[PDB]
């Protein structure tokens, strides 16, 4: 049996209703038990999946009213009446009428009001420098939306090589993102220059947020 | 209290084999079918197979994708489930979960995986197991943001805790990045300036594949 889910992902604002679909290539209705063998699981980032709905429409112990499973045969749906911040997760349907098969999942994301990042810059530690490396980190905290740009400048000149960027998952409490931008040099590279600057550009303003430091301080 | 705990994860060379274990307690083991599920990083869950309960004769079934390559068995005296993996390739790199399946022959029967283990990460690579280096992130107002930069480890994953788990609010941990065969990430925490440096802030960085934990106390410049 092939399971297919839709959409692959979607974003809604808190308080809004959401509908996700799950289709199977064969009927999941067991004629003997007269039940649809389809389950919905919730998997939050970094966590194991958690059973929400079984037999297509029955809610597992502890799961809130807000989650409703429906459908029969080959077409199934998971409805969330009012999505909240804790709902950030991928939702998987799973047939168990013939062995078991998981759908491809639907990622639920949250839309929220735009928010500017708080920007911090961190010079390299002495223990890294001692080992001959110099990582400079620009941290952008609690912003939205996700897309954001960091420009690095050394002694006033832009620097593109040696930079790595990485985002957090959407925050389960306030729906914001954070990201780090790391410029990695050798100790010698680092000690050849003085001024280190990172500029954060985000839709929350025309002007970039600029943070800097001087190696000789 | 139902418990499922997977072990045996880590780095394995391509072509080699690996046995996973899943220790259980808090229920009558022999009453339940037991399933294995895996999940490649950033991908969907995939059911691999199950072994049935005692009433059904502990018979095994598997998905097409792993038929003839993955094998399942159970020690009914110790209540331990196993997954035997053979001829592993990079595509098999994934988190492997065990899950309690149905008990249709005694007690409460409903179709679903009521309990799951925490999962164990297997990565199939010809590379080298290397513990991370941990560096403090400290500034050059009413709040201060600190953290640890974790670099040069392999394979995944690492977990970062603050003050041995006692500092949990305002924690941000960015996803790992792979560059030149090594992983790195950074974890940061924001606390009131009245708490640091006047009080202790420490990050604990655990790297399961090397059985290593590193501590880094955050000190002022
Ligand atoms: C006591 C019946 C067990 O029946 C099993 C089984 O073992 O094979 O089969 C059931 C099918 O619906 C039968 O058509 C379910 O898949 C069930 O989960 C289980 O896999
Ligand atoms: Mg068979």
């Amino acid at each position: 049996i092939v399971m297919t889910q839709s959409p692959s992902s979607l974003a809604v604002s808190a308080g809004e209703k959401v509908t996700m679909s799950c289709k199977s290539s064969q009927s999941l209705l067991n004629s003997r038990t007269r039940k649809n063998y389809l389950a919905w699981y919730q998997q939050k980032p970094g966590q194991s999946p958690k059973l929400l709905i079984y037999w297509a429409s029955t809610r597992e112990s502890g799961v809130p009213d807000r989650f409703t499973g429906s459908g029969s045969g080959t077409d199934f749906t998971l409805t969330i009446s009012s999505v909240q911040a804790e709902d950030l997760a991928v939702y998987y349907c799973k047939q168990s009428n013939n062995l078991r098969t998981f759908g491809g999942g639907t990622k639920l994301e949250i839309k929220r009001a735009d928010a500017a990042p708080t920007v911090s810059i961190f010079p390299p530690s002495s223990e890294q420098l001692t080992s001959g490396g110099a990582s400079v980190v620009c941290f952008l905290n609690n912003f939205y939306p996700k897309d954001i740009n960091v420009k690095w400048k050394i002694d006033g000149s832009e620097r593109q090589n040696g930079v790595l960027n990485s985002w957090t998952d959407q925050d389960s409490k306030d729906s914001t993102y954070s990201m780090s931008s790391t410029l990695t040099l050798t100790k010698d590279e680092y000690e050849r220059h003085n001024s280190y600057t990172c500029e954060a550009t985000h839709k929350t303003s025309t002007s970039p947020i600029v943070k800097s430091f001087n190696r000789n301080e | 209290e139902v418990m499922l705990v997977e072990s045996g994860g880590g780095l394995v060379q391509p072509g080699n084999s690996l046995r996973l274990s899943c220790a259980t307690s808090g229920f009558t083991f022999t009453d339940y079918y037991m399933s294995w599920v895996r999940q490649p990083p950033g991908k969907a869950l995939e059911w691999l197979g199950f072994i049935r309960n005692k009433a059904k004769g502990y018979t095994t079934e598997y998905s097409a994708s792993v038929k003839g390559r993955f094998t399942i068995s159970r020690d009914n005296s110790q209540s331990i489930l196993y997954l035997q993996m053979n001829t592993l390739r990079a595509e098999d790199s994934a988190t492997y979960y065990c899950a309690r399946d149905i008990s249709p022959s005694y007690g409460v029967y409903y179709e679903g995986f009521a309990y799951w283990g925490q999962g164990t990460l297997v990565t199939v690579s010809a590379a080298t197991t290397t513990a991370p280096s941990v560096y403090p992130l400290v500034p050059g107002g009413s709040s201060v943001t600190l953290g640890c930069l974790v670099k040069g480890y392999f394979p995944e994953p690492v977990t970062v805790k603050w003050n041995y788990g006692a500092l949990s609010s305002g924690v941000r941990t960015v996803s790992s990045v792979l560059q030149s065969g090594f992983y790195s990430l950074s974890s940061l925490v924001t606390v009131p300036s009245s708490t640091w440096p006047s009080q202790t802030v420490i990050c604990n960085v655990a790297h399961p594949a090397s059985k290593t934990e590193l501590i880094k106390r955050i000190e002022p410049r």
